[PDB]
RNA sequence: UUAAUUCCGAUAACGAACGAGACUCUGGCAUGCUAACUAGUUACGCGACCCCGGUCGGCGUAACUUCUUAGAGGGACAAGUGGCGUUCAGCCACCCGAGAUUGAGCAAUAACAGGUCUGUGAUGCCCUUAGAUGUCCGGGGCUGCACGCGCGCUACACUGACUGGCUCAGCGUGUGCCUACCCUACGCCGGCAGGCGCGGGUAACCCGUUGAACCCCAUUCGUGAUGGGGAUCGGGGAUUGCAAUUAUUCCCCAUGAACGAGGAAUUCCCAGUAAGUGCGGGUCAUAAGCUUGCGUUGAUUAAGUCCCUGCCCUUUGUACACA
């Protein structure tokens, strides 16, 4: 019928969308990423640790099978 | 179905014909004056029979008792 | 702190419950508030005891279905916390005034019974027991053979119920639910 | 002076739980580590409840050193839980008066009586002519 | 107190059968019926071939 | 004897004999 | 058309092809004083309330 | 001088008797004793079908056996014991005499 | 000062892993990189210096519950065996790899073979899992 | 009226008895009793380590019986209140409470051409008896495979499968008369399956504090028929045994089928229940996809009816009685 040919790593078309829009987004997570923009499920958990080490993003608290993060405070 | 065998309320009213004067309201002491007096090799049927008893001596005390 | 007990992390102050109908059978402020939905229970004893148990507690049970998933009360603690903060993030309100908008809007008012046929009314008690498994397994059938987890489907079932938009799988059995009702009277 | 000791228990299934009540500095802990800190993690509040109801004023006076064995993961939870506040009752009868005694009691029984009084619910056994207690094997004519 | 006793077999026939002689009181459940009662079995080899003789 | 048996063993081969 | 609630004052038995259904007098909270004969699904007590679609119905007495 | 009377029995009411008796007429020569020290009991267990053969539905019979066990210990001679065990017991339970 | 019992021990093995590669005299196997770890796995453990983990869980089981063999080490780390189509069983751990584990820790003096069987903590490497026990707590709070 | 031909009551019947109950085993309550070096824990010294206290199933023998075992006694009877009702025979709702129906065994009068002569040194009649249908020894077979049915076991995945780490059970079992055959700690040689020594147990004494499984904490998979699933099939190696080929069981590589939640039809089940999960006996030189037991996690629904399958009592109707 039809099947998710999903990115294993970043295009640069899949690149400038993550460090502008995902920041914006209410609700970030490795399963509404991966839809949105195109992506696998091995891809959306190894991004996501250079938005934190920089300090792009909030995350709430780590799960053994579910991470969450949200749109970063005003200060 | 909390309804006695005519074991029990055969032994009841030929424990109540007698001993009327002993026997009285209270479930605790009766099952005392139920087990002084008579022979009764259960304390299961032991307590079925001496609180009928009690059942039955509350009806002494408004009309005339058949048996 | 005899006042205020904080569920898990969620308040119960304020909650809003504006039908009667539906007013003591949901259990959950002022007298009957707790940290867990976990439960040694015994409401499965009287007719109507049920009705006195937790109304997050009872989806909790709902949840562990299907062979694998049968028993496993922890881990489905698991999937309505989760399930909590995805509420509170995505929207902004208390969960509480979220979970209690969608089982009054999923139950059936009416349903057809089999007298030859003819339809007739529900019981209050109805209506939660209803919408409660009508809200388990549109989740469920969501979540398989698919990438959304169970915290982010489930959570997919009561943001779009309580709204009451008819493309959930809660207020689209309701649809349908009433009716077969309405064609037969 | 003298000594306080009050050893208290209550099961859960298959499982006991006596605790150790003594005067000294307020420390409850079982087999050696804290009450915060037993595995599994998840009802992190099952524990914690009976020292927060009550609250922190009821033990500044009293050390604890519980045990466990028996029944199993969930079924020990609510064994330790339900030891602590029977003990508690116990210690306070006795040595000083009774309106401290039921006023604790009132609080207890209101919110939960499971904390003063066990569940007698136990495993039905299994019979012949099927798997358990009520299952038949599957039938079959033809 | 009383009795019960059966008789089993081919008695006057191609066919068999079975007797059934009793009188007084005779109890058949619950504890009691060990102490109470007394059971026993015995088969018997005539000519024809073979009867049983529960006595009770 | 000289072996030394069981009690359960023991309790049971004495039913066995008396039958 | 209106949409009303009613609450109930006592039950009267069990109908219905398997035992299914209830049937409950009801005594109207829009109103205090009318009332009507109703089958009924799910388990009733009595000392509760109902959420009607039409209110003019009335269910033939056993 | 300890010694130890162990009692073994598949008899719940005649054991009950023989260790009364040991230590009825332990205290009128007065030799200082420990108190009835029980065990564990054990319900052996055979399980079987009724029938001659696989007939009909499968019924199942579940036999049992009770085994009961005591013991008792004394500070004494042994010729005080000789005298003291012979004297009276009964069938339903067989007695040991540990020494030492 | 701090004990190994209330310090939370999922991380308690995470933190001696790292004073076993400070050392370097654990004397490690020469087919660390071509072994299974139990009869009933199917591919090897995923740490590619697995051995230096489980080095300390053998300490710190020790503390707890002394006097322990080699056979007892096979069923202390418990596991299944998912048996294809037939149903699932309990296989025991391992004989060689966790002796190899023992005999690790027996040259550099830690745990001592007493009587009432088995190994134990010997009092001078006992010292060595509580002063660490400080450090685990000084950056959690 | 009852769960009940169970009790109230009437009565051309009177007084009886069987079955049903009663009863025996079991589950749940006793800080009260009798008692423990084949069971504990407090109390109290000595040793080890952490910075006066804390933590030791590391070592001992000053007082107790809450835990553990198992004896004796108690305890619940529609007893105590409120409505319903010949105010009787009862029952539904609330307080007190460990429980206000916990589960098993036992089981009548009448029958069945029901099954078993392949449980019997239980048995009539018939057959056959040395070229035996007796008996023992050697070889195969009962598994032979287009197809049809019946109980089952493993999945179809992400509420997951792979790899590490943490913390909890209960029923039992154990060295045998012909009978040869036990349960196994400690310690080494090996990837594994095992092997080479050394103990302790006729057992609340040794295996054992039975370090059980699903569940839990963190890694790595990504909607692919894929790390789902694991049939089929090639080559090595161990162990039981007088003999493993038609592969006894077990171990290591490799191979890597269908199956994407199964049309008409259909089975079981209301609370510690169903459902998952594991662990013991039976069988057994070798040995569980089956049977009899135990604990763990722990549910949705109902307190009803006689519509559909059947049972019991009465009135009714028959040309049926092998109904």
């Amino acid at each position: 019928r039809d099947k998710l040919n999903n990115l294993v790593l970043f295009d640069k078309a899949t690149y400038d969308k993550l460090c502008k829009e995902v920041p914006n987004y209410k609700l970030i997570t490795p399963a509404v990423v991966s839809e949105r923009l195109k992506i696998r499920g091995s891809l959306a958990r190894a991004a996501l640790q250079e938005l934190l080490s920089k300090g792009l993003i909030k995350l709430v608290s780590k799960h053994r099978a579910q991470v969450i993060y949200t749109r970063n405070t005003k200060g | 179905g909390r309804v006695r065998t005519k074991t029990v309320k055969k032994a009841a009213r030929v424990i109540i014909e007698k001993y009327y004067t002993r026997l009285g309201n209270d479930f605790h002491t009766n099952k005392r004056v139920c087990e002084e007096i008579a022979i009764i090799p259960s304390k299961k049927l032991r307590n079925k029979i001496a609180g009928y008893v009690t059942h039955l001596m509350k009806r002494i005390q408004r009309g005339p008792v058949r048996g | 702190t005899p006042d205020i007990k904080l569920f898990g992390k969620w308040s119960t102050d304020d909650v809003q419950i504006n039908d009667i109908s539906l007013q003591d059978y949901i259990a959950v402020k002022e007298k009957y508030a707790k940290y867990l939905p976990h439960s040694a229970g015994r409401y499965a004893a009287k007719r109507f005891r049920k009705a006195q148990c937790p109304i997050v507690e009872r989806l909790t049970n709902s949840m562990m279905m299907h062979g694998r998933n049968n028993g496993k009360k922890l881990m489905t603690v698991r999937i309505v916390k989760h399930a909590f903060e995805i509420i509170h993030l995505l929207t902004g309100e208390n969960p509480l005034q979220v979970l209690v908008n969608a089982i009054i809007n999923s139950g059936p008012r009416e349903d057809s019974t089999r007298i030859r046929r003819q339809a007739v009314d529900v019981s209050p008690l109805r209506r939660v027991n209803q919408a409660i498994w009508l809200l388990c397994t549109g989740a469920r059938e969501a979540a398989f053979r698919n990438i959304k987890t169970i915290a982010e489907c489930l959570a997919d079932e009561l943001i779009n119920a309580a709204k009451g938009s008819s493309n959930s799988y809660a207020i689209k059995k309701k649809d349908e639910l009433e009716r077969v009702a309405k064609s037969n009277r | 002076g003298p000594l306080q000791s009050v050893q208290v228990f209550g099961r859960k299934k298959t499982a006991t739980a006596v605790a150790h009540c003594k005067r000294g500095n307020g420390l409850i802990k079982v087999n050696g580590r804290p009450l915060e800190m037993i595995e599994p993690r998840t009802l992190q509040y099952k524990l914690l409840e009976p020292v927060l109801l009550l609250g922190k004023e009821r033990f500044a006076g009293v050390d604890i050193r519980v045990r466990v064995k028996g029944g199993g993961h969930v079924a020990q939870i609510y064994a330790i839980r339900q030891s602590i506040s029977k003990a508690l009752v116990a210690y306070y009868q006795k040595y000083v008066d009774e309106a401290s005694k039921k006023e604790i009691k009132d609080i207890l029984i209101q919110y939960d009586r499971t904390l003063l009084v066990a569940d007698p619910r136990r495993c039905e056994s299994k019979k012949f002519g099927g798997p358990g207690a009520r299952a038949r094997y599957q039938k079959s004519y033809r | 107190k009383g009795c019960e006793v059966v008789v089993s077999g081919k008695l006057r026939g191609q066919r068999a059968k079975s007797m059934k002689f009793v009188d007084g009181l005779m109890i058949h459940s619950g504890d009691p019926v060990n102490y109470y009662v007394d059971t026993a079995v015995r088969h018997v080899l005539l000519r024809q071939g073979v009867l049983g003789i529960k006595v009770k | 004897m000289a072996v030394q048996i069981s009690k359960k063993r023991k309790f049971v081969a004495d039913g066995i004999f008396k039958a | 058309q209106p949409i009303k609630l009613a609450r109930v004052t006592k039950v009267l038995g069990r109908t219905g092809s398997q035992g299914q259904c209830t049937q409950v007098r009801v005594e109207f909270m829009d109103d205090t004083s009318r009332s009507i004969i109703r089958n009924v699904k799910g388990p009733v007590r009595e000392g509760d309330v109902l959420t009607l679609l039409e209110s003019e119905r009335e269910a033939r007495r056993l | 001088h300890r010694i130890r009377i162990t009692l073994t029995s598949r008899n719940v009411k005649s054991l009950e008797k023989v260790c009364a008796d040991l230590i009825r007429g332990a205290k009128e020569k007065n030799l200082k004793v420990k108190g009835p020290v029980r065990m564990p009991t054990k319900t052996l267990r055979i399980t079987t079908r009724k029938t001659p053969c696989g007939e009909g539905s499968k019924t199942w019979d579940r036999f049992q056996m009770r085994i009961h066990k005591r013991l008792i210990d004394l500070h004494s001679p042994s010729e005080i014991v000789k005298q003291i065990t012979s004297i009276s017991i009964e069938p339903g339970v067989e007695v040991e005499v540990t020494i030492a | 000062g701090v004990t190994v019992k209330d310090v939370n021990q999922q991380e308690f093995v995470r933190a001696l892993a790292a004073f076993l590669k400070k050392s370097g005299k654990l004397k490690v196997p020469e087919w660390v990189d071509t072994v299974k770890l139990a009869k009933h796995k199917e591919l090897a453990p995923y740490d590619e210096n697995w051995f230096y983990t489980r080095a300390a869980s053998t300490a710190r089981h020790l503390y707890l519950r002394g006097g322990a063999g080699v056979g007892s080490m096979t069923k202390i780390y418990g596991g299944r065996q998912r048996n294809g189509v037939m149903p699932s069983h309990f296989s025991r751990g391992s004989k060689s790899v966790a002796r190899r584990v023992l005999q690790a820790l027996e040259g550099l003096k830690m745990v001592e073979k007493d009587q009432d069987w088995g190994r134990k903590l010997t009092p001078q490497g006992q010292r060595d899992l509580d002063r660490i026990a400080g450090q685990v707590a000084a950056a959690k709070k």
